[PDB]
C-alpha cells in the first residue's frame, strides 16, 4: 500500500488500480461494449440447479451478478454437498475483488452443513482472492477466524479459502493450525491432506524452515492415517510450491525430488517450473519430461 | 554477454538434467517384443505368405503350388484362373496372404475379398462434410428440394415405397460454382450423414482413355458399396455437355466419358440411395441424356432471391464480424442487387477490414455502403 | 448472341425480363388513387449535395386530367411522354374532349413491343424495350381518378395504390395494409410521404422527395416542396404519436 511519497508512492490513488477495484467495473464498460450471453436458468431441479448456481458465479465471476443469488438464494441453497459450497462460492466467485464480499458468503458461511459452511470458506478467500487484503474492508483475513475446526467440509474449503487466503497473506497459524490437523492426517475428516496443498499456497516462493521441517515432521513421521499414496502426495506437492527459489532449485529441486519416485513424485516433476519466478520460459518442459514418458 | 549468459548458463544445466534424466530410467526398462512378438507372430503370418513362395490387391502371387497354386495372377507372369469346374479352398484359395483374385474377377468369391481397387479411388469422398448447416445461410428453396431429393428418402425411404416412389434419382444444381453449392450439397450430406462423394469432371479427363470410365466405374462400384452415398459432380462442364465435337474426332472419349457416366448410371445404379448431384455454371450446356429423367430428374439452381434473404444471409454472414446492431442488414440489403451467399460475404467480409480501417469493432451502415459500392464497383465485370 | 424477340424456354422476352430489372433500378415511385383524387410521390434520389432535385422529374404531367410518375430509365420515357401527351392533344384534337385515362393509358403501352431489327410482320423501328415503368394517374368522367401501372411488357392493371421502383414490394405490401377505398387525397399524401421516408434510403425531405396530385377539378396539380415540407413535418407529428 505504499505512501505518497514519488519513490515508495503506492497512493490512496493506485488502490483503485494496482490492487483492482473500479477498472473491473470500468472494464465492464468494454465488457459491456463487446459481450457473451446470459446462460444461467433456474431450470428444474436441484441436480439441474447444482450448477445453474455455480453459473452466477461462473459467467458473473468478478462481477455482480448477485441479485440472482442474492434475490434468490435457496438456488444456492437448493445445491447441496461441495455444490452447495460451490453455489455458495461461486458468490464469492461473483464477489471477488470486492471491498466487502462477505455478505451472501456469511450468510452461507454458515446456515447447516460444513459444505454449507464451506461455501463461504472457499468463497470467501475467493472475495479477496487475487489481492491479500480485498479491495477495502477486512474479509478474507476475518476469514482464518472461520477456518477453524478440524472437521470434514469446514477445514476442506476454509484449507481452500485459507489457501486463497494466505497466498500473499501468508501465516503461520494455518500451519499450526493444518499442522497440527496435518500430523492428525485425516482427508474425510481433519481434510489435512489437502490443507497442506493449500499450506503450499500460503508461503509460495519463500523459505519456511517451519514447513521445511513441519512435513519433514509429518510426512517423514508419517503422521496418523498414512498408508496411501495420497498422505505421501498431499504433503509432497505441499513442499513444492512454497520454496521452488533458487537458482540451482530450478534443476536442483527435481535433482533430488523427481529423481526417485513416489506420490509426491511424478507430480512435483513440472511444479519445478511453477517454482522459481526468476528465469521463466524454461524447457525443462519437454527437455526433461520426454523421459518419465520413456 | 554476462547476465544473458547466466540464463545460457542455466540452458546448459537445464538440458544436462534430462540428459542426466533421461538415462536413468532407460537403465529400469532394460524393446523386442512389440515386434519381435507380433514379428515372430505376423511372422507365422509373412510364413504363412512365405510357403509356395507367397482394398485393391491388384495382383495376388501365391505361388508355385502344382498338385493346387490356388491364385489369380492378373501381371505379365503366368496369369491365374482358379476356377472351370468347383474351385476353391477352405478359408482362403492361396497364399501371398494375398488370397484372392488380384481384382479382376474368376470364378466368386472367392476368399472373400482380396479386392478392389488400384488408384484407390484416384476421386476421394469426404463422408460426413464439414458442412451441415454452414453455407446453408439463405439457400432454403433449393435445399427444400435437395432435401427432397437428398435428406428425406435418406431419412425414411419408406414413403416413396409407401407412395410407391423413389426421390428424384438425379438433380442439377447450377449459378456460382461450388460457392456455397457443393457445400450445400455437403451440407444435407452432413446433414443425413450420407456418404458425400466430391467427384469433380476435372478428375474424369486425364492422360489415358477409358479414364474416367474406369473411375466412374469405381465410382459406380463403391458408389454401391457406399451406398446411401452422394454421388456430387461440380463441373459437369469438365467433361463438357452434349456436344459435336466428336464432328471433330478427338473429343469421343471425352464425349463417351459422359456417356460412359451417361450409360451405366441409367440402369442399375439405385438413386435413391445412391445420390447423384450434379453442379455447374451452365445447364444450358446438357448433354440432354443428362436432363433425362431417372438420371436427371429434379433441376435446380444455386441462386439469388431478393433483398429479403440477402439480410438474412448478411445477418447469418456477419454474426462472425463484431456489427454494429444498430445498423440494418435491410439497410444494406436494400443497396445491393441481387448476388451470390458467397458474394453477400463481401458485403460483410469486406468491411472487416472497412470495420479494421474504421477501426471499429462493429462495422458502421457505411462501412457496408462502401463495400456495398466498393465491392460491387470494384466487380466491373 | 441471342436475338432480341428471343421467347425464354417458358416462352418470356429476354430483353423485356431483363428490362423489368432496370425498373426495380427506377427510383421507387409510389401513388393512390383515391376517391378524392391521386396522391403522386417519387424518390428524387439526387446523386450529390450539387445536384440540384428541381431539374429532377419523375413525376410528369401528361395533361391536366391524365398525367403520369416514372420509375426505370427515365429519358426513354420522354419519347413516351411526348408520345402520351400527344396522343390526348391528338384525341382531343379529334374528340375534342379529354381522353379516357385507359384509353391513353392503353394506347401507350402500345409502344412496348415495338423495338425489334427488321421484325417480322411489321416495321417497329426500335432496339429494346423501354428501361422505365410508369406510375400513371389521370382523372376522366367515365372512370372518375384511376391509377394504372405501365409496363415495357405492354400490360398494365388498374390500380388502387400501388408501388414501383425500388422498395416497391415492401412499400406495395405497406399499400395492401394501408390502403382502403375510404382513404382521402391527405391521408394517401401521408400514406405516400410516409411508406417513402419508409423505404426511402435517404432521410425524406420534400428536396430529395416529390410530390403531386391529379384532382377531378383541378385535374394534375404538383405539389412543391414546402406544402410537402408541411406535410412530411405533418406526418412527423403524426408519425409521433404512438
Amino acid at each position: 500500500n505504499g505512501k505518497l511519497s514519488e519513490h515508495f508512492l503506492y497512493l490512496a490513488k493506485e488502490l483503485n488500480l494496482t490492487g483492482p477495484k473500479v477498472p473491473e467495473d470500468i472494464y465492464k464498460s468494454h465488457l459491456d461494449n463487446s459481450k457473451s450471453v446470459f446462460s444461467s436458468a433456474g431450470l428444474d431441479s436441484a441436480q439441474q440447479n447444482l450448477a445453474s448456481s455455480f453459473v452466477n458465479g461462473f459467467l458473473n465471476l468478478g462481477y455482480c451478478n448477485d441479485k440472482l443469488i442474492v434475490d434468490n438464494d435457496n438456488w444456492v441453497y437448493k445445491t447441496k454437498g461441495d455444490g452447495m459450497t460451490s453455489a455458495v462460492a461461486s458468490i464469492g466467485s461473483i464477489y471477488q475483488w470486492n471491498l466487502d464480499g462477505l455478505q451472501q458468503l456469511d450468510k452461507y458461511l454458515y446456515v447447516d452443513e460444513p459444505e454449507v459452511k464451506a461455501g463461504a470458506l472457499l468463497g470467501i478467500g475467493i472475495s479477496a482472492s487475487g489481492v491479500h487484503d480485498g479491495e477495502v474492508e477486512p474479509a478474507l483475513l476475518l476469514l482464518q477466524d472461520y477456518v477453524t475446526n478440524p472437521d470434514t467440509k469446514i477445514s476442506s474449503a476454509a484449507i481452500l479459502g485459507l489457501g486463497i487466503a494466505f497466498a500473499g497473506s501468508k501465516n503461520d497459524e494455518v500451519l499450526g493450525l493444518l499442522l497440527p490437523i496435518a500430523a492428525s492426517t485425516d482427508l474425510p475428516i481433519e481434510t489435512a491432506a489437502m490443507a497442506s496443498l493449500a499450506l503450499a499456497h500460503v508461503f509460495v516462493g519463500t523459505c519456511n524452515g517451519d514447513i521445511t521441517t513441519s512435513i519433514m515432521d509429518n510426512f517423514l513421521e508419517r503422521t496418523a492415517i498414512e498408508l496411501k499414496t495420497d498422505w505421501v502426495r498431499f504433503l509432497a506437492l505441499a513442499l513444492g510450491i512454497l520454496y521452488m527459489g533458487q537458482g540451482e532449485q530450478v534443476d536442483d529441486v527435481l535433482e533430488t525430488i523427481s529423481a526417485i519416485e513416489h506420490p509426491m513424485t511424478s507430480a512435483i516433476e513440472v511444479l519445478v517450473g511453477s517454482c522459481a519466478y526468476t528465469g521463466t520460459g524454461d524447457v525443462l518442459l519437454i527437455q526433461d519430461l520426454l523421459h518419465r514418458l520413456t | 554477454d554476462d547476465k544473458i549468459v547466466p540464463l545460457t548458463e542455466g540452458d546448459i544445466q537445464v538440458l544436462k538434467s534430462y540428459g542426466a534424466a533421461p538415462y536413468a530410467a532407460k537403465l529400469k526398462q532394460t524393446n523386442d517384443l512389440k515386434d519381435i512378438e507380433a514379428r515372430i507372430k505376423e511372422k507365422a503370418g509373412v510364413k504363412e505368405s512365405d510357403t509356395g513362395l507367397a482394398h485393391p490387391l491388384q495382383v495376388a502371387r501365391c505361388t508355385k503350388i502344382i498338385k493346387a497354386k490356388y491364385v489369380i495372377n492378373l501381371k505379365q507372369i503366368a496369369k491365374f484362373v482358379v476356377g472351370l469346374g468347383e474351385r476353391v479352398s477352405p478359408t482362403d484359395i492361396e497364399e501371398g496372404m494375398r488370397v484372392g483374385v488380384d481384382r479382376s474377377k474368376y470364378n466368386i468369391e472367392l476368399p472373400l475379398p482380396p479386392r478392389i481397387d488400384p488408384s484407390v479411388t484416384m476421386m476421394t469422398v469426404e463422408e460426413k462434410p464439414d458442412v451441415t448447416y454452414s453455407d446453408v445461410g439463405g439457400c432454403k428453396d433449393q435445399i427444400e428440394k435437395l432435401r427432397e431429393v437428398v435428406e428425406l428418402p435418406l431419412l425414411s425411404p419408406e414413403r416413396f415405397a409407401t407412395l410407391g416412389i423413389d426421390p428424384p434419382k438425379g438433380i442439377l444444381l447450377y449459378g456460382p460454382p461450388g460457392t456455397g453449392k457443393t457445400l450445400c450439397a455437403r451440407a444435407v450430406a452432413n446433414r443425413t450423414d450420407a456418404t458425400f462423394i466430391r467427384v469433380i469432371g476435372s478428375e474424369l479427363v486425364q492422360k489415358y482413355v477409358g479414364e474416367g470410365a474406369r473411375m466412374v466405374r469405381e465410382l459406380f462400384e463403391m458408389a454401391r458399396t457406399k451406398k446411401a452415398c452422394i454421388i456430387f459432380f461440380d463441373e459437369i462442364d469438365a467433361v463438357g455437355g452434349a456436344r459435336f465435337d466428336d464432328g471433330a474426332g478427338g473429343d469421343n472419349e471425352v464425349q463417351r466419358t459422359m456417356l460412359e457416366l451417361i450409360t451405366q448410371l441409367d440402369g442399375f445404379d439405385p438413386r435413391g440411395n445412391i445420390k447423384v448431384m450434379f453442379a455447374t455454371n451452365r445447364p444450358n450446356t446438357l448433354d440432354p441424356a443428362l436432363l433425362r429423367p431417372g438420371r436427371i430428374d429434379r433441376k435446380v439452381e444455386f441462386s439469388l432471391p431478393d433483398l429479403e434473404g440477402r439480410a438474412n444471409i448478411f445477418r447469418i454472414h456477419s454474426k462472425s464480424m463484431s456489427v454494429e446492431r444498430g445498423i440494418r442488414w435491410e439497410l444494406i440489403s436494400r443497396l445491393c442487387p441481387n448476388s451470390t451467399g458467397a458474394e453477400l460475404r463481401s458485403v460483410c467480409t469486406e468491411a472487416g477490414m472497412f470495420a479494421i480501417r474504421a477501426r471499429r469493432k462493429v462495422a458502421t451502415e457505411k462501412d457496408f455502403l462502401k463495400a456495398v459500392d466498393k465491392v460491387i464497383s470494384g466487380y466491373k465485370k | 448472341d441471342r436475338g432480341v424477340s428471343t421467347f425464354s424456354p417458358e416462352g418470356r422476352l429476354f430483353q423485356v425480363e431483363y428490362s423489368l430489372e432496370a425498373i426495380k433500378l427506377g427510383s421507387t415511385a409510389i401513388g393512390i388513387a383515391t376517391k378524392e383524387g391521386v396522391v403522386l410521390g417519387v424518390e428524387k434520389r439526387a446523386t450529390s449535395p450539387l445536384l440540384e432535385s428541381d431539374s429532377i422529374e419523375k413525376i410528369v404531367e401528361i395533361d391536366r386530367h391524365i398525367g403520369c410518375a416514372m420509375s426505370g430509365l427515365t429519358a426513354d420515357a420522354r419519347s413516351m411522354i411526348e408520345h402520351a401527351r400527344t396522343a390526348a392533344v391528338t384525341h382531343n384534337l379529334y374528340y375534342d374532349e379529354d381522353i379516357n385515362v385507359e384509353s391513353l393509358t392503353q394506347s401507350v403501352c402500345d409502344l412496348a413491343l415495338r423495338f425489334g431489327e427488321g421484325a417480322s410482320g411489321e416495321e417497329r423501328l426500335m432496339s429494346r424495350p423501354f428501361g422505365v415503368a410508369l406510375l400513371i394517374a389521370g382523372h376522366d368522367a367515365d372512370d372518375g381518378y384511376q391509377l394504372f401501372h405501365a409496363e415495357p411488357s405492354g400490360t398494365f392493371y388498374r390500380y388502387n395504390a400501388k408501388a414501383i421502383g425500388s422498395g416497391s414490394e415492401g412499400a406495395q405490401a405497406e399499400l395492401l395494409n394501408e390502403w382502403h377505398s375510404s382513404l382521402t387525397l391527405k391521408e394517401a399524401e401521408l400514406l405516400v410521404l410516409k411508406i417513402l421516408k419508409q423505404v426511402m434510403e435517404e432521410k425524406l425531405d420534400e428536396n430529395n422527395a416529390q410530390l403531386s396530385c391529379i384532382t377531378k377539378q383541378d385535374g394534375f396539380k404538383i405539389y412543391d416542396n414546402e406544402k410537402t415540407a408541411e406535410l412530411i413535418k405533418e406526418l412527423k407529428e403524426k408519425e409521433a404519436a404512438e
